[PDB]
């Protein structure tokens, strides 16, 4: 198949910018390209066909250009219903192929998350398997990193994350990270900590509990 | 003027039979092209295949042809995916589709209408309800309820029946190895509110016909 690859994955902008956002195909395709704009749980709609040609409704500030391998939709002055995910897609053969999308979220002013720590429960200790979690909140951008560490070595595997989409009210992410041990490895230790790094935070900032404490 | 509506089973065992149709309206059923695309959770877009509302002959996605099957319904002017012999893996949310092509030799299709779509998780657990754990411990505090190893999803969460709105956060639930979701829900109150009022998160899970009401304090 033809590979389609869009950058970047994502991109925050403003109300009143100009964004451009770029497709790139492992063979050529002339102009066959068409670019969707989905919004989350809704029908994709066609914005763009031909490489530059408007669908039918779409307003004017959209616009689409690019022949052979590499290709851009550019949206100008971005109005508050363009916040949402873009696919661009190849149709000069089959099977018809889709890039893996860009998101463009809301830009605002950067924002330290609020780290907090949560120590499995006595009723959670008793069922034999516990969750540490870990949660990073209110913060901007997305871009995070959040550290384990169990008697002060990084502990890999076993956490899983979780991100809200930006908020409504204030535009900010909120995360969780949870780490799923078996009771038994859980009382093998004692000190627990996240530790978070972030680009509103000049040190990381790291969060702690005591087994049993 | 086209309208797409998706319908199907919501979830499908291992090794069956997946299947889901396309109510066509507004326009001409066979004088247009009609076909399905799907989206994995964390993956892309994926063109199953597109078939020609007057003949039923079309084209099929090499990928999927052995175990696809896309047909028409005249008299309720309807499309129908089968997908045979499912695994997880074809969990997704389903779309139906116009396709459209082009005298370029013709191109392949773009696609200019699509329906809402309809998602679809393939998997072999059994119902379960959820287990809920509080989650307890400067000027704020955090406080949540971990909601963990139920299924199907959703499980709805609220705050105080409802009288705590502000600064809820309820995470997207997760799919854990043993095929059963996990989420949390959390919220933020005044760290001098804690031990002179309560708060409770209550956990909704309809298809178990669960109801937990969790009080979450300090230890």
């Amino acid at each position: 198949d033809i590979q389609v690859t869009q950058s970047p994955s994502s991109l925050s902008a403003s109300v009143g910018d100009t964004v451009t956002i770029s497709c790139r195909t492992s063979q050529s395709i002339s102009t066959w390209l068409a670019w969707y704009q989905v919004k989350p749980g809704k029908a994709p709609k066609l914005l763009i066909y031909t490489a530059s040609s408007l669908a039918s409704g779409v307003p004017s500030r959209f616009s689409g250009s690019g022949s052979g391998t590499d290709f851009t939709l550019t949206i100008s002055s971005l109005q508050s219903e363009d916040f949402a995910t873009y696919y661009c897609q190849q149709y000069i053969s089959l099977p018809p192929t889709f890039g893996l999308g860009t998101k463009v979220e809301i830009k605002r002013a950067v924002a330290a998350p609020s780290v907090f720590i949560f120590p499995p429960s006595e009723d959670q200790v008793k069922s034999g398997t516990v969750s540490v979690v870990c949660l990073l909140n209110n913060f901007y951008p997305r871009e995070a990193s959040v550290k384990w560490k169990v008697d002060g070595v990084l502990k890999t595997g076993n956490s899983q994350e979780s991100v809200t989409e930006q908020d409504s009210k204030d535009n900010t992410y909120s995360l969780s990270s949870t780490l799923t041990l078996s009771n038994t490895d859980y009382q093998s230790h004692n000190v627990y900590a996240c530790e978070v790094t972030h680009q509103g935070l000049s040190s990381p900032v790291t969060k702690s509990f005591n087994r049993g404490e | 003027q086209v309208q797409l509506q998706e319908s199907g089973p919501g979830l499908v065992k291992p090794s069956e039979t997946l299947s889901v149709t396309c109510a066509v309206s507004g326009v001409s059923f066979s004088s247009f092209w009609w076909g399905w695309i799907r989206q994995s959770p964390g993956k892309g877009l994926e063109w199953i295949g597109t078939i020609y509302g007057s003949s039923g002959r079309g084209e099929y996605n090499p990928s999927l042809k052995s175990r696809t099957t896309i047909s028409r319904d005249t008299s309720k002017s309807q499309i129908s995916l089968e997908l045979t012999s499912v695994t997880a893996a074809d969990t997704a949310i389903y779309y139906c589709s116009r396709g459209l092509f082009q005298p370029a030799t013709l191109t392949s299709y773009w696609f200019d209408v699509w329906g809402p779509g309809v998602p679809v998780t393939v998997s072999s657990a059994s119902t379960k309800g959820p287990s809920v754990f509080p989650l307890a411990p400067e000027s704020t505090a955090a406080l949540g309820c971990l909601v963990k190893d139920y299924f199907p999803e959703p499980v709805t969460v609220s705050w105080n029946s409802g009288s705590l709105t502000s600064g809820v956060h309820t995470f997207p639930a997760v799919l854990q190895s043993s095929g059963l979701y996990s989420l949390s829900s959390v919220v933020t109150v005044p760290s001098s509110s804690l031990g002179t009022q309560t708060y409770v998160c209550n956990v909704n899970h309809k298809p178990s016909n669960t109801k937990v009401d969790k009080r979450v304090e300090i230890k």
